[PDB]
Formats: structure tokens, C-alpha cells, sequence
């Protein structure tokens, strides 16, 4: 049994002593599932803040993309999970990856209606001429939804 | 006739009750009656909003692992149902998985879909309402509790699909 497959298990329950453990003794930080999720990805999804903390002390890739082209930051902003948006950015997370959509995690923010998350991404340097496959910004996504406050956010 | 027939998709995860959700809305019973290779209709006749049409189900059970045939079953559906069960956490997990994909098979940041809890007659769930809620208003889709068991909520999740189709 890999190393990197406990890990995974353990991320997806929050386990932080067993994360640790694992991690003592060896682990790929970086050991991926069939579908590209990292620890990482699986700690942001599911709100799992110190784990997300103790895997980029431990030197977890930030930026590490999935094959859907998300990130953890992707999945943070999307979810709604504040925090953890912030220690990614922190660690150097790039605030407008691209998915293989085009989409950037403003992009999916500002889909999911998180203004305190699309407020830390543009503090952060997120940009909201931002184009996905279909040629359209975080703005185009505020107007088409009728979200005024965030159209307003992102117009600053 | 002239009727609109409808295709849709049901994916998620194995065991969360795909073909339960299929057969309980065509045939109108739960997989203790459920007899293979007796009851083999795909189709069913329906009015939604005064407005009569034809559901023609693509359930992916089985095949939800084999790439190419799930990819061309979605493909050629024209909205999705997203099913998780609400005693199974990774199942929840997998719906972030299937929208993406069906995203990237047909090619559209807005494809119509509808996020469907099963098994909710099951006490002490361990994927509560509240966060299946904001999942779902975070993709900007439907929430709709269902039980394949005791029907509760099946036409809901199929009927509000078909709303979701009609005005996209
Ligand atoms: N109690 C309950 N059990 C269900 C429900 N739907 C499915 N099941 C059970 O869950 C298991 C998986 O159902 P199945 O339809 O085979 O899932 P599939 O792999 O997604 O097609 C079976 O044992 C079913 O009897 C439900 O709504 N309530």
C-alpha cells in the first residue's frame, strides 16, 4: 500500500494527527487520485483548514491542477471556504490559473456569489479582464447573473 | 405526434441509487420488486406545466468508470441529473468530478443539471441539507431530496430537470 493513497484516505476524513504521521514517515504530499485531487484539493473542498496549513509547511505544490486544470485555490473559492483561500494565496497560490475551461478561480467565485472570496482575489492581484473559453470575464458572469454588489466589486 | 422527447442523463457515483431513481420513475416500484429482463422500458409519457412530452433515460449505472461510454452518454443527453447519496460523504465529493465533466463534454459553462440528494428516507445523514444547499447554489442549480424507496421528491428531480431544459 502507497504511502500517497493513506495520505489521500486521511485528508478526506481530516485526520491531522494521522496527516502529520504519514507525512513523518514519508509520504508524497503531492500523491495524486484517479482524478488529479491532491490532499490539497480534498483538504480545500472540504474545509479542512489545518490540514491545508500543515501540508504547504510540509511543502505541498500550491498550484498543483487536476485533470479538470483545478487547483486547490479553484475549489476554496468556489466552495466558499475563506480561509483557506487566504493561506493559499499566502503560499503563492496563482491567483488566475486557468482551468481547462478558461475559468480562474475569480471566475468561479464570482459564479458562486462569494463577495468577501472575489474581494481577497482582487486584493490579491486577480484579474478581472480574465477571459475563459467562451470569452468571458468575471464581470460578464456578475452581469448575466444580475449580482449588482458584485458587478460593483469587480467594476471597484 | 410532435411531442418534445427530452434525453436525460443520470451519473454519480456507483451505489448512490441511479437505477433505483430510473425504475422507480418508470415503473413505479423500489428494487425489491425490480425484475431484469422483464421490465425493459427506457421512456416514459408525462405532463409537466400543462405541457405533455417524453423523458427518455440515459442511466449511466455500470458504465460510470468507463470513459468512453459514459462521455458519449452524456454527449448525447440534454440535461443531468447529479446523484449523490446523502449517507455516503465521497459520493458528494464525486458531483464536483461529473459537473466538470459534463462541462467539458458539451462544451458550455451553463449545461442544465440538477443536484438530487437519495436516499433521504435514511435517518442520521452524514451530507446534511444545509451543506448540499450551498453546494448547489454555489454551481447555481436546483437542490431536490429524493427517495427511491418511497418515491418522495423522483418526479420533483426529473420534472424540475426538464423545467431547467426548457429555460435555458
Ligand atoms: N433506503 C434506500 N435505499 C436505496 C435508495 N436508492 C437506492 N437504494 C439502495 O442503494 C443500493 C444502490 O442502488 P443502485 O440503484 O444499484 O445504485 P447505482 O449503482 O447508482 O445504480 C441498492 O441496494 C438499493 O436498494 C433509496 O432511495 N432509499
Amino acid at each position: 500500500m502507497d504511502l500517497g493513497k493513506k495520505l489521500l484516505e486521511a485528508a478526506r476524513a481530516g485526520q491531522d494527527d494521522e496527516v502529520r504521521i504519514l507525512m513523518a514517515n514519508g509520504a508524497d504530499v503531492n500523491a495524486s487520485d484517479r482524478w488529479g485531487w491532491t490532499p490539497l484539493h480534498l483538504a480545500a473542498w472540504w474545509g479542512h483548514l489545518e490540514i491545508v496549513e500543515v501540508l504547504l509547511k510540509h511543502g505541498a505544490d500550491v498550484n498543483a491542477a487536476d485533470l479538470h486544470g483545478q487547483t486547490p485555490l479553484h475549489l476554496a473559492a468556489m466552495v466558499g471556504h475563506l480561509e483557506i483561500v487566504e493561506v493559499l494565496l499566502k503560499y503563492g497560490a496563482d491567483v488566475n490559473a486557468k482551468d481547462t475551461m478558461g475559468a480562474t478561480p475569480l471566475h468561479l467565485a464570482a459564479q458562486s456569489g462569494h463577495l468577501e472570496i472575489v474581494e481577497v482575489l482582487l486584493k490579491n492581484g486577480a484579474d478581472v479582464n480574465a477571459q475563459d473559453k467562451f470569452g468571458k470575464t468575471a464581470f460578464d458572469i456578475s452581469i448575466d447573473n444580475g449580482n449588482e454588489d458584485l458587478a460593483e466589486i469587480l467594476q471597484k | 405526434s410532435h411531442m418534445t422527447e427530452y434525453k436525460l442523463v443520470v451519473v454519480g457515483a456507483v451505489g448512490v441509487g441511479k437505477s433505483a431513481l430510473t425504475i422507480q420513475l418508470i415503473q413505479n416500484h423500489f428494487v425489491d420488486e425490480y425484475d431484469p429482463t422483464i421490465e425493459d422500458s427506457y421512456r416514459k409519457q408525462v405532463v409537466i406545466d400543462g405541457e405533455t412530452c417524453l423523458l427518455d433515460i440515459l442511466d449511466t449505472a455500470g458504465q460510470e468508470e468507463y470513459s468512453a461510454m459514459r462521455d458519449q452518454y452524456m454527449r448525447t443527453g440534454e440535461g443531468f441529473l447529479c446523484v449523490f447519496a446523502i449517507n455516503n460523504t465521497k459520493s458528494f465529493e464525486d458531483i464536483h468530478h461529473y459537473r466538470e465533466q459534463i462541462k467539458r463534454v458539451k462544451d458550455s459553462e451553463d449545461v442544465p443539471m440538477v443536484l438530487v440528494g437519495n436516499k433521504c428516507d435514511l435517518p442520521s445523514r452524514t451530507v446534511d441539507t444545509k451543506q448540499a444547499q450551498d453546494l448547489a447554489r454555489s454551481y447555481g442549480i436546483p437542490f431536490i431530496e429524493t427517495s427511491a424507496k418511497t418515491r418522495q421528491g423522483v418526479d420533483d428531480a426529473f420534472y424540475t430537470l426538464v423545467r431547467e431544459i426548457r429555460k435555458h
